[PDB]
C-alpha cells in the first residue's frame, strides 16, 4: 500500500484501491510530483523523449523484420496488382481447422497487411527480403543509439541546464536546418542514388554506389551550373516500374500528375521535390542569432511587433517569456502543427497517391485515409487540451500585461465571451440548417417524390477545381482555360502532367463533386466548429467562471464543486476535453464515412449511387452502413468462416466495448460505492474467505477516473468497429 | 440543383427566399427584444414573461414591420449595445 | 534595445544595425528600383516569356527575389523617415 | 590570440594550461558546451589510440600476412569482407569486454583515459614535465594518424589502392 | 552555446573512490548490486547462489544431451509427426502445398521430458522450507562469497568441487554453442565429433 | 486529507457548521463582522468533502472552501 | 528466405536493446 506512487506521498498514503489507479494515471504528469524541480523535469522529459523515439524506431524494425521474414514481398514485387501483401504469421492456438484453411495463405496462417508498407518499400527501392532484413538490423542499431542516449543524458556531467533546453534560437536554426532541410538532402540523395535507378532496374546497394553513377554526367552539371541536364530524358509514358524497360536518365523533373504505369507521383518529381524542400529548409534555418553575431533575436521580434494604431493591445511583447517557461503552450503548438500535417497527410495521400500500386490497394487507402483523420482528431483535441493546461497552471497575467494594458494572449480572455458566443452561434447555424436540409431530404425522398429535394450545387468548390484545371463544370476560368496567364506560364512546365492527370475518371486527384458532397462538408463544419467549440470554451473558462470564479486555484482536472449553486457537475477544463472527444469522435466518423462511401462508389462504379442517395440521411444509413455491412457480418454464420471472420469478430468486441463505455458514462459513482461495501460486508462476513482479506480497501472508481473510462471504452469500441467496418466492407466488396 | 453562389439569375432559388426569411426572423427577434426591454422597466419584470401582457404583446408584433428601420435608428442612437455594464467572469 | 514602441513608428533599432544607419533618401529610391527590377524580373521570366527548362536565367531568379525583398527595404525607409533619420 | 593553432583567435574559457596537448584550437566553441574536458579527452585518446593501430594494421596487412589463406587479402578494405566473421566478431567481442568497464569507469572519472595499462611500466619514475612531454607525443602522434588513416579509407575507397 | 552553461556546476559526475581496486568482477558485482538492488537481495543475476545453480543444471544438461544423442542414436526417440487431428492446430508448423507439416513427435517427446524435469524445479522453488538448498537468497541471508578465478582445489562431494564443475559444464556448453554456430553443424553432430564417435554409433 | 479555508467574508451566519456532518467547523470569536464570529475548521482531518458547508454559505463567493487533497479511511467515508 | 543465423543475430541484437532499455528504465528510476 506503499512505495508505488513513489512520486506521490499523497496517493502513496491512501489505504485504498485508489491509489492504484491513481498511479497510473499521474506518472507522466512530472509537474505535479513530489520534490520536483525545473531541471529535473526538463531533463526527464528529455529522456522520455529518447526512450520514445527507440521504442518507434523498435516498431518499425519490428514490421520490416516480419515483413521479411513471414511476408510475400518478393513475390509481391513481381506481381503487385494480383499479390495480397502479407503483414505477418499467425500462430493461436485457439484456431480450428476451418479457420487455419480460411486463414492460411502460402505456408501458414497470415494476415493481409493494410499499412501499405509494401508500397512504401517498394517505391523506395527495396527488392529482396534481405534489404528489409538490413533495414530492420539498422533500426535496432539506431534504438540501441537512442536508448544509450537517454541513458547517457541522466548522467551527472551530462544532465543538461535549463538554459540550455530553453536556448530557442539555437534548438530552432538546428531542427530547421540540420533535422528538415538536411534530412530532406539525405533523402533526395537517397531517392536518386538508389530509388532512381531500382525503378529502371539497375540495383544500386550498399556495395556499387560509389561506382554507380546516379546520371550519366555525374556531378558536372551540378558545379557547372547546366542544372538542365539532370531534367533531360526523362521517364516515357511506356516505362515498367522497376525494369529498363521505357525507362529515362533524369533524377529532378517536373512533370506533374502520375506515374502511367503506377498511377502514382514520378519518383524524379519527389526527388526535385525534396531537394527544393531540403534547400529552402537549410536558408531558413539560418535566421536566427547565435554565438556569430548576426541572425534575429525572437524577444526583440515579438516585442516590436505592436500595431501602431492599435488592435492587439500591446502586441506580443510577453509571449516570449510565456512560451519558453510553459512546456504545455509549446506542446499545444506542437500538436496542433502535427494534426493540421497529418490531416494533410490523409488528404493528400489519397489524391496524391505517392507509393507505386498504391492507388489500386482499396482496403490499404481506406485504413491509411482513416487511421490519419483520427490521429490528426486526437492531436487536435491534444492541443487544445494542452492549451486549456497552459491556461490552468502556467499562465501568469502580470507577464502578459504592461501598465494595464493587455498583450496579443491575454485580451483572449478579454473578449472571451465573444468569441464563444459566436462558436455557439456558428453551430447552432450549421447544426439547425444542415438538420434541416438533410430531415427535408428525408421526408420529401420518403413520400415518394425526391424532385422537391433541396440540393445545392457546391459552385464555390467546382469554382476551386476548374481553377486546377478541371474541365469538369464548363467554368473556363484559369487552369481550365488555354489562353488565361495561369495556364500559358505553365504550358511547358507541369500542367501536361497535372491536366491530364485532374481530367481522369479513374483517379482520386479532385473528385467530381455534387449536392451531397455539399451536405456532408457542411456536417463536417458544423462537427470542426462544434469541437472548437467545446475546446475553446474549456481553454478560456479554465481560470474561471460565473459558477466557478476560482477554478484556476482547483486544477486542470478535478471532479466538481459539488451541487451547490445549482449544481457543478463537469466544470472543470479536464470535463471540457472529456466532452469534445465525443465531438472529435463524431466529426471524424462523418469525415471517414464520407470518404469511405464515395470511394466505395467510385471503385465498385456505381458513382450514381452516391451522388442520388447521399443528400438525405435514410440513404446513408440504407446505402452505406446496411449495404456494405453484408459481406463483414457474414464472416462466420452457422454454416462455415472466411478469412473475414476477425473482422466481425472485432466488429462485435467494438459494439461490446462501447457499451460498456455507455456503462461508465450513464451510471456514476455512489451508486457503485454502496454496491461495493456490500460486496466487502459479504467478503468479510463469510468462512474459507475470511483467511484472505484485501490490503488496499476497494472503493468505486473516482468521478473522473470513471469518466476517463468511460472516454476510454467509447474511443476503443469507436475506432474497433469502425476499423472492422471498413476494412472488411471494402475487402468483401471490391473483391 | 440549386445555384446559391449568389447570381440574379437563379435569384428565386436562394436569394429571394433568403430576404424573406431575414425580414420575418428580423421581425420575430425585433418584438421580443423590444417586449422583453418594454417589460424590463416595470415592477415585476419576471411575472410578465410567463403570463404576457397580450395588449402590450400585441402593440409591439404589429410593429415590428419597421425592424429594419428601426434597427438602424436605435444603433445609430447608442441604444441597440451595451457598453461595460455587461457581467464578466473573473479572468 | 527595447523594441517595443507605442507611438507613431518604432525605433530605428528594429531595423538591425545596418538598415538603422541607412538614410531615408536612399532606402526609398532604393526599395523602389528594387521593386521595380523585381516586377520587370518575373515578367520577364515568366508572364511575357512561358517558361520553359532551357530558359531560367538566375538574374531573372535572383532577380524576382528582390520583389520580396523590396517590401522590407520601402518599410524600412518609411521607418527611417518617421525617425528623422 | 590566446590560441597557439590559431594565433589570431582568443582561445575558449576551457583551454588553459593543463591537459597537455591544449594549443588553443576550438574555433567552434565546442569546449563551451561540455561541462568539463574530461570525456572530449578521453574519446579524443581513444580515438588517437585505435587511430594509431588502425594505420599500422593497414601497413602491416599492406606487407604482412598470416600464414592462413583468408588472411591473405592485401586491401584492408576487401579484406573486410574476405575474412571470416568469426575473427571479427572475436575481436568485436574482445573489445566490447575491454569496453564495458572503462563504460563504467569513463563517464565518472577524473581521468577517463587513464584505463591503467602500463606494463612495462614506461612512466615508473618519470617526473611530470616527462610525463607530460610523454601526454603530447601521444596526442600529437594519435592526430597526425587519425588523419592518415582517414585519407587511407578515403583513398582505397576513391581509388583502389590502399597505399601510396 | 556560449552566453550559458550548457550543463550546470551543481551536476557534475564525481569520481568513485569507493572502487579503488576491487577487480572487475568485484566492481562488476558491487555496481549490480547497489544500482538493482531488491533482485540482488534476492540472489538474482551476478551472485554465487544464481552461478551454483545454473552450473548445477549445466552438468545435469549435459548428462541430458548424452542421453538425447544415445536416444537419437539407438532407435529411440519415436519417428513422425504430432496428429493436428488429435492436438489441434497449434502443433502444425506449415502447408507446403497441400499437407500439414506438423511438429515432430520426438521433439514432443523431449519436451515432455524437460517439462518433467523444470516440474521438479517448479516444486523445489515453491518448496523452500523442506529443500536443503533454496533457490533465492532470504531477506538477510547474504550471497555466498564468490570463488574467484580459481576455486579451492578440494576434492569429493565439497562445495568447491561442485562449483568447479558447475563452471566448466557452463563453459563446455558455451563453447558447444559456439562451435555449432561457427561451424554450422548440429548440436548432436558436434558432441558426436568431440566425442570420436562413440555417440552416433 | 482535504483542505477547508475561511475568508473574512464570513457573516458569522453558523449555516456551514450546523451543516457539516462530520464536526470540521466551529465558530470561533472574531472582530470583522457584525455577529462577532468567524467560521474555523480545526479538524479537517475528519473533513469528508461532500461540500454541505458550503452549500449553505450565504456570502457572495463563499466564505468556506473545500480543496480536496489526498484521500483518507476517514476523508473516504470507509465503514470498512 | 532469411537464414537462421540472420535472425539468430538480430534476436540476440535485439537482446542488447532489451539491455539498453531497462537501463534507461532504472535510470528514469523507480
Ligand atoms: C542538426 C542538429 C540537430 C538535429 C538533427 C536534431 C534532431 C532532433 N532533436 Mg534536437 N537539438 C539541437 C540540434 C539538433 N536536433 C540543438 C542544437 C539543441 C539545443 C538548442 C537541441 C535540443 C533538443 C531538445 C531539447 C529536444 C530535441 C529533440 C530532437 C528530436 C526530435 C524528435 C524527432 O525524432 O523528430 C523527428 C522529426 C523529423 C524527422 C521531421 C518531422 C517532419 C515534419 C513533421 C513535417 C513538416 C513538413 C511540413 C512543414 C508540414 C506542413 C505543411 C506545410 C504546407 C505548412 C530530433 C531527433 C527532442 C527529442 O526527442 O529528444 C530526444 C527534444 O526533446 N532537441
Ligand atoms: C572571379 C572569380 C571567379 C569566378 C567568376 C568563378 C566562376 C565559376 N566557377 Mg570558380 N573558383 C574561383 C573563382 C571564380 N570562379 C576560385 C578563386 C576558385 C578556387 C581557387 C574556384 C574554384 C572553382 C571550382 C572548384 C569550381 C568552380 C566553378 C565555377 C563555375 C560554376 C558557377 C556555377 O554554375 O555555380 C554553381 C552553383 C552552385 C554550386 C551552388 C549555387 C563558374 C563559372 C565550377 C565549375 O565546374 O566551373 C565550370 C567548379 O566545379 N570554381
Ligand atoms: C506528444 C503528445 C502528448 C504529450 C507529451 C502529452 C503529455 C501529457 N499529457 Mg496529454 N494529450 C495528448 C497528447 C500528449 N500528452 C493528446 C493527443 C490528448 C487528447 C486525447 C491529450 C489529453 C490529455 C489530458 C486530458 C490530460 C493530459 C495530461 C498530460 C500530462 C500527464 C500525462 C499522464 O498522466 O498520462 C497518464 C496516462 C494514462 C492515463 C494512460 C492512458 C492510456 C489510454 C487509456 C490508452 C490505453 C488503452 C489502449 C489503447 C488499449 C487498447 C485496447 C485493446 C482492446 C485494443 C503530460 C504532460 C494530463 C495532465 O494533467 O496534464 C497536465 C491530463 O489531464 N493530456
Ligand atoms: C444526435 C445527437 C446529438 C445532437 C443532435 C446534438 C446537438 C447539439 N449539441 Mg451535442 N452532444 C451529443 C449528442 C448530440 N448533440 C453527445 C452524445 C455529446 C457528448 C456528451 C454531446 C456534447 C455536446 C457539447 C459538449 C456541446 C454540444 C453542442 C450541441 C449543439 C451544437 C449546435 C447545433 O448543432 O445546433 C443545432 C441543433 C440541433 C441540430 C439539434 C436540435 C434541433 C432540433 C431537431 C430542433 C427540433 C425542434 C422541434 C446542438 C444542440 C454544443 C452547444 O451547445 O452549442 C451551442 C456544445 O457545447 N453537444
Ligand atoms: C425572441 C427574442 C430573442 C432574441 C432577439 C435573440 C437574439 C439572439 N440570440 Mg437567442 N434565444 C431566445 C430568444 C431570443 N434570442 C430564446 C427564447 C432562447 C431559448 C431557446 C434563445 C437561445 C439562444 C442560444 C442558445 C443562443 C442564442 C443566440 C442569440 C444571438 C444570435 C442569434 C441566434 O443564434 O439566434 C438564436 C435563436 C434561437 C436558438 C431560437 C430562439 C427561439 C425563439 C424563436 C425565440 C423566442 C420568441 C419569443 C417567444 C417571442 C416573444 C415576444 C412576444 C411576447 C412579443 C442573438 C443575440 C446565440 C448567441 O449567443 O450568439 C451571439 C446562441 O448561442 N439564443
Ligand atoms: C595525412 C596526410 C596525407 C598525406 C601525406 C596524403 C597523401 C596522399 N593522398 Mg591523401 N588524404 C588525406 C591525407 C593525406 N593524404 C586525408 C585526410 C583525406 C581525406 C579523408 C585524403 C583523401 C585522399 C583521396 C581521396 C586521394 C588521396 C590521394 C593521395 C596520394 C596522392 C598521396 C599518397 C589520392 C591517391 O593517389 O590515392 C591513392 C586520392 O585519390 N588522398
Ligand atoms: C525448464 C527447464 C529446466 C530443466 C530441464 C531443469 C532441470 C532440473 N532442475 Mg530446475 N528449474 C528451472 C528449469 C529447469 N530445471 C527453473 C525455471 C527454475 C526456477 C523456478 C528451476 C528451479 C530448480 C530448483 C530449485 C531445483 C531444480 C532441480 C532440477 C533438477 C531435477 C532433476 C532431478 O531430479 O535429477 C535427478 C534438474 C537439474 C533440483 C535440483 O537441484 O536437482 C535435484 C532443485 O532443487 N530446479
Ligand atoms: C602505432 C603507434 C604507437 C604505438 C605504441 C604502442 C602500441 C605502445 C604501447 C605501450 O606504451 C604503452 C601504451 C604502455 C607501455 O607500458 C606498454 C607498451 C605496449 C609499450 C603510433 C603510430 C603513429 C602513426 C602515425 C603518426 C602515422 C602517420 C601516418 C602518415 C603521416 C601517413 C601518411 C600516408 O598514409 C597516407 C595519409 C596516404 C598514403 O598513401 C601515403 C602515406 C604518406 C603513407
Ligand atoms: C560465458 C558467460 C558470461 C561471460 C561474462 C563475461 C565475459 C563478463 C564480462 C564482464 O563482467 C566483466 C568481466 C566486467 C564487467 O564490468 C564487464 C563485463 C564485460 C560485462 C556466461 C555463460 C553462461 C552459460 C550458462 C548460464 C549455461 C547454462 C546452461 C544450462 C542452465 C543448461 C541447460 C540444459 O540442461 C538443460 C536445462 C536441458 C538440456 O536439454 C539442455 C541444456 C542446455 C544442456
Ligand atoms: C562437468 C560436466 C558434467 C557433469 C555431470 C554431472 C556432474 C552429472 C551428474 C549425475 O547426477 C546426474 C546429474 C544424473 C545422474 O543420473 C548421472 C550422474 C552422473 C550421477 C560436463 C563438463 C563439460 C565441459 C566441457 C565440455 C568443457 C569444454 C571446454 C573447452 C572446449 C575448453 C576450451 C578451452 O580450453 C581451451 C581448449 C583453450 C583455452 O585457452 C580456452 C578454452 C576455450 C577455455
Ligand atoms: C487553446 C490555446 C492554444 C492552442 C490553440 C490551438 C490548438 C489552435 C489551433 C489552431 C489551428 C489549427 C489553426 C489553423 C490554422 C490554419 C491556417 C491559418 C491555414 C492557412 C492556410 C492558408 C493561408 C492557405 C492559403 C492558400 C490557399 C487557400 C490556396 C492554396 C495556396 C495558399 C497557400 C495561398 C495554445 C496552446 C496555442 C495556447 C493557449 C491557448
Ligand atoms: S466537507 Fe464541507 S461539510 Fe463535509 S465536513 Fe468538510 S467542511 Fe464540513
Amino acid at each position: 500500500v506503499y512505495k508505488f506512487p513513489k512520486f506521490s506521498k499523497a496517493l502513496a498514503e491512501d489505504p485504498s484501491t485508489r491509489r492504484i489507479w491513481y498511479g497510473i494515471a499521474t506518472a507522466h504528469d512530472f509537474e505535479s510530483h513530489d520534490a520536483m524541480t525545473e531541471s529535473k523535469l526538463y531533463q526527464k522529459i528529455f529522456a522520455s523523449h529518447f526512450g520514445h523515439i527507440a521504442i518507434i524506431f523498435l516498431w518499425t524494425a519490428g514490421n520490416l523484420f516480419h515483413v521479411a521474414w513471414q511476408g510475400n514481398f518478393e513475390a509481391w514485387i513481381l506481381n503487385p496488382l494480383k499479390v495480397r501483401p502479407i503483414a505477418h504469421a499467425i500462430w493461436d492456438p485457439h484456431f480450428g481447422q476451418a479457420a487455419y484453411k480460411a486463414f492460411l495463405k502460402t505456408s501458414s496462417p497470415a494476415n493481409l497487411a493494410l499499412s501499405g508498407v509494401y508500397e512504401w518499400w517498394y517505391t523506395i527501392g527495396m527488392r529482396t527480403n534481405n534489404d528489409l532484413y538490413q533495414g530492420s538490423f539498422f533500426l535496432i542499431l539506431l534504438s540501441s543509439l537512442l536508448l544509450f542516449a537517454g541513458w547517457l543524458h541522466l548522467q551527472p556531467s551530462f544532465r543538461p541546464s535549463l538554459d540550455w533546453f530553453k536556448a530557442n534560437e539555437y534548438r530552432l536554426n538546428h531542427h530547421l536546418s540540420g533535422l528538415f532541410g538536411v534530412s530532406s538532402l539525405a533523402w533526395t540523395g537517397h531517392l536518386v542514388h538508389v530509388a532512381i535507378p531500382e525503378s529502371r532496374g539497375i540495383h544500386v546497394g550498399w556495395d556499387n554506389f560509389l561506382t554507380v553513377l546516379p546520371h550519366p554526367e555525374g556531378l558536372t552539371p551540378f558545379f557547372s551550373g547546366n542544372w538542365k541536364a539532370y531534367a533531360q530524358n526523362p521517364d516515357t509514358a511506356s516505362h515498367i516500374f522497376g525494369s529498363g524497360e521505357g525507362s529515362g536518365t533524369a533524377i529532378l523533373t517536373f512533370l506533374g500528375g502520375f506515374h502511367p504505369q503506377t498511377k502514382s507521383l514520378w519518383l524524379t518529381d519527389m526527388a526535385h521535390h525534396h531537394l527544393a524542400i531540403a534547400v529552402l529548409f537549410i536558408v531558413a534555418g539560418h535566421m536566427y542569432r547565435t554565438n556569430w553575431l548576426i541572425g534575429h533575436q525572437m524577444k526583440l521580434i515579438l516585442e516590436a511587433h505592436r500595431p501602431p494604431g492599435g488592435r492587439l493591445g500591446i502586441g506580443h511583447i510577453g509571449l516570449y517569456e510565456t512560451i519558453t517557461n510553459s512546456l504545455h503552450f509549446q506542446l499545444g503548438l506542437a500538436l496542433a502543427a502535427l494534426g493540421v500535417a497529418t490531416s494533410l497527410t490523409a488528404q493528400h495521400m489519397y489524391a496524391l497517391p505517392p507509393y507505386a500500386f498504391l492507388a489500386s490497394n482499396f482496403p490499404t487507402q481506406a485504413a491509411l485515409y482513416t487511421h490519419h483523420q483520427y490521429i490528426a482528431g486526437f492531436l487536435m483535441v491534444g492541443a487544445f487540451a494542452h492549451g486549456a493546461i497552459f491556461f490552468v497552471r502556467d499562465y501568469d497575467p502580470a507577464v502578459n500585461t504592461r501598465n494595464g494594458e493587455k498583450n496579443v494572449l491575454a485580451r483572449m480572455l478579454e473578449h472571451k465571451e465573444a468569441i464563444i458566443s459566436h462558436l455557439s452561434w456558428v453551430s447552432l447555424f450549421l447544426g439547425f440548417h444542415t438538420l434541416g436540409i438533410y430531415v427535408h431530404n428525408d421526408v420529401v425522398v420518403a413520400f415518394g417524390q425526391p424532385e422537391k429535394q433541396i440540393l445545392v450545387e457546391p459552385l464555390f468548390a467546382e469554382w476551386i477545381q476548374a481553377a486546377s484545371g478541371k474541365t469538369l463544370y464548363n467554368f473556363d476560368l484559369l487552369l481550365a482555360s488555354s489562353n488565361s496567364p495561369a495556364s500559358v506560364a505553365s504550358s511547358q512546365l507541369w500542367l501536361p502532367g497535372w491536366l491530364s492527370a485532374i481530367n481522369d475518371g479513374k483517379n482520386s486527384l479532385f473528385l467530381p463533386i455534387g449536392p451531397g458532397d455539399f451536405l456532408v462538408h457542411h456536417a463536417i463544419a458544423l462537427g470542426l466548429h462544434t469541437t472548437t467549440l467545446i475546446l475553446v470554451k474549456g481553454a478560456l473558462d479554465a481560470r474561471g467562471s460565473k459558477l466557478m470564479p476560482d477554478k484556476k486555484d482547483f486544477g486542470y482536472s478535478f471532479p466538481c464543486d459539488g451541487p451547490g449553486r445549482g449544481g457543478t457537475c463537469d466544470i472543470s477544463a479536464w470535463d471540457a476535453f472529456y466532452l469534445a472527444m465525443f465531438w472529435m469522435l463524431n466529426t471524424i466518423g462523418w469525415v471517414t464515412f464520407y470518404w469511405h462511401w464515395k470511394h466505395l462508389t467510385l471503385w465498385q462504379g456505381n458513382q450514381v449511387q452516391f451522388n442520388e442517395s447521399s443528400n438525405y440521411i435514410m440513404g446513408w444509413l440504407r446505402d452505406y452502413l446496411w449495404l456494405n455491412s453484408s459481406p463483414l457480418i457474414n464472416g462466420y454464420n452457422p454454416f462455415g468462416m472466411n478469412s473475414l471472420s476477425v473482422w466481425a469478430w472485432m466488429f462485435l468486441f467494438g459494439h461490446l466495448v462501447w457499451a460498456t463505455g455507455f456503462m461508465f458514462l450513464i451510471s456514476w459513482r455512489g451508486y457503485w460505492q454502496e454496491l461495493i461495501e456490500t460486496i466487502v460486508w459479504a467478503h468479510e462476513r463469510t468462512p474459507l474467505a475470511n483467511l484472505v482479506r484485501w490490503k488496499d480497501k476497494p472503493v468505486a472508481l473516482s468521478i473522473v477516473q470513471a469518466r476517463l473510462v468511460g472516454l476510454a471504452h467509447f474511443t476503443i469500441g469507436y475506432v474497433l468497429t469502425y476499423a472492422a467496418f471498413v476494412i472488411a466492407s471494402t475487402i468483401g466488396k471490391l473483391g | 440543383h440549386l445555384i446559391t453562389d449568389g447570381r440574379w439569375s437563379h435569384g428565386s432559388e436562394f436569394l429571394l427566399p433568403s430576404i424573406l426569411f431575414l425580414y420575418i426572423s428580423g421581425w420575430i427577434g425585433w418584438v421580443g427584444r423590444k417586449y422583453i426591454r418594454t417589460v424590463g422597466q416595470t415592477s415585476n419584470p419576471t411575472e410578465k414573461e410567463i403570463i404576457i401582457d397580450v395588449p402590450l404583446a400585441i402593440s409591439i408584433m404589429t410593429s415590428g414591420f419597421l425592424w429594419p428601420f428601426a434597427a438602424w435608428q436605435e444603433f445609430l442612437s447608442g441604444d441597440l449595445i451595451a457598453s461595460d455594464e455587461t457581467i464578466t467572469t473573473s479572468p | 534595445e527595447s523594441t517595443y514602441w507605442e507611438g507613431k513608428a518604432p525605433p530605428s533599432v528594429v531595423l538591425g544595425p545596418f538598415l538603422s544607419k541607412i538614410p531615408s533618401g536612399v532606402l526609398g529610391p532604393a526599395s523602389l528600383v528594387a521593386l521595380i527590377v523585381g516586377s520587370y524580373c518575373t515578367h520577364e521570366s515568366n508572364i511575357f516569356n512561358t517558361l520553359t527548362v532551357d530558359t531560367i536565367y538566375p538574374a531573372y531568379v535572383l532577380g524576382s527575389f528582390l520583389t520580396p525583398i523590396s517590401w522590407g527595404l520601402h518599410v524600412a525607409a518609411w521607418i527611417q523617415k518617421m525617425n528623422k533619420a | 590570440a590566446q590560441s597557439k593553432a590559431l594565433p589570431f583567435l582568443k582561445a575558449p574559457a576551457k583551454l588553459d594550461g593543463s591537459l597537455a596537448g591544449d594549443f588553443g584550437f576550438d574555433p567552434m566553441g565546442i569546449s563551451d558546451q561540455v561541462a568539463n574536458l574530461k570525456y572530449v579527452r578521453a574519446a579524443e585518446l581513444k580515438h588517437c589510440r585505435v587511430a594509431m593501430l588502425g594505420f599500422l594494421g593497414w601497413v602491416v596487412q599492406q606487407y604482412v600476412h598470416l600464414p592462413g589463406e583468408i588472411y591473405a587479402e592485401s586491401n584492408p578494405l576487401k579484406a573486410l569482407t574476405s575474412v571470416p566473421l568469426l575473427s571479427q566478431i572475436q575481436i568485436f567481442l574482445f573489445i566490447g569486454a575491454i569496453e564495458l568497464a572503462t563504460l563504467d569507469q569513463t563517464y565518472t572519472a577524473d581521468k577517463p583515459w587513464d584505463l591503467g595499462f602500463d606494463p612495462l611500466n614506461f612512466s615508473k619514475g618519470k617526473s611530470e614535465q616527462q610525463m607530460k612531454d610523454l601526454e603530447v607525443k601521444e596526442l600529437k602522434n594519435g592526430r597526425v594518424a587519425m588523419i592518415a588513416i582517414m585519407g587511407l579509407i578515403a583513398q582505397t575507397l576513391y581509388t583502389g589502392v590502399p597505399l601510396f | 552555446g556560449t552566453p550559458f552553461d550548457t550543463v550546470s556546476k551543481d551536476e557534475l559526475a564525481v569520481e568513485n573512490k569507493a572502487m579503488a581496486g576491487k577487480s572487475v568482477f568485484e566492481r562488476a558485482m558491487a555496481d549490480f548490486n547497489g544500482r538493482y538492488p531488491a533482485v540482488a537481495a534476492l540472489g538474482l543475476g551476478p551472485s554465487a547462489k544464481a552461478e551454483r545453480w545454473n552450473g548445477r543444471h549445466a552438468m545435469f544438461g549435459w548428462i541430458v544431451l548424452l542421453a538425447t544423442g544415445y536416444a537419437q542414436a539407438h532407435g529411440l526417440l519415436p519417428e513422425g509427426g504430432m496428429d493436428a487431428k488429435e492436438w489441434g492446430t497449434w502443433v502444425i508448423v506449415s502447408t507446403t502445398n497441400g499437407e500439414q507439416v506438423t511438429i515432430p513427435a520426438a521433439r514432443a517427446a523431449i519436451a515432455i521430458g524437460h517439462l518433467h524435469f523444470g516440474a521438479v524445479g517448479v516444486f523445489a522453488a515453491y518448496s523452500k522450507n523442506s529443500v536443503k538448498d533454496r533457490l533465492l537468497l532470504e531477506p538477510g541471508e547474504k550471497d555466498e562469497a564468490p570463488a574467484g578465478l580459481f576455486p579451492a582445489l578440494r576434492p569429493g562431494l565439497t562445495k568447491e568441487a561442485e562449483m568447479l564443475n558447475g563452471r566448466v559444464a557452463m563453459l563446455g556448453l558455451v563453447a558447444l554453442v559456439a562451435v555449432s554456430a561457427a561451424t554450422g553443424q548440429d548440436i548432436l553432430s558436434v558432441i558426436d565429433q568431440g566425442l570420436g564417435g562413440l555417440l552416433l554409433k | 486529507s482535504h483542505t477547508v479555508k475561511i475568508y473574512d467574508t464570513c457573516i458569522g451566519c453558523t449555516q456551514c457548521v450546523r451543516a457539516c456532518p462530520t464536526d470540521v467547523l466551529e465558530m470561533v470569536p472574531w472582530d470583522g463582522c457584525k455577529a462577532g464570529q468567524i467560521a474555523s475548521a480545526p479538524r479537517t482531518e475528519d473533513c469528508v468533502g461532500c461540500k454541505r458547508c458550503e452549500t449553505a454559505c450565504p456570502t457572495d463567493f463563499l466564505s468556506v472552501r473545500v480543496y480536496l487533497g489526498g484521500e483518507t479511511t476517514r476523508s473516504l467515508g470507509l465503514a470498512y | 528466405m532469411i537464414y537462421d543465423s540472420q535472425v539468430y543475430i538480430a534476436l540476440v541484437i535485439a537482446v542488447v536493446a532489451s539491455v539498453l532499455a531497462i537501463r534507461l528504465g532504472a535510470t528514469l528510476y523507480n
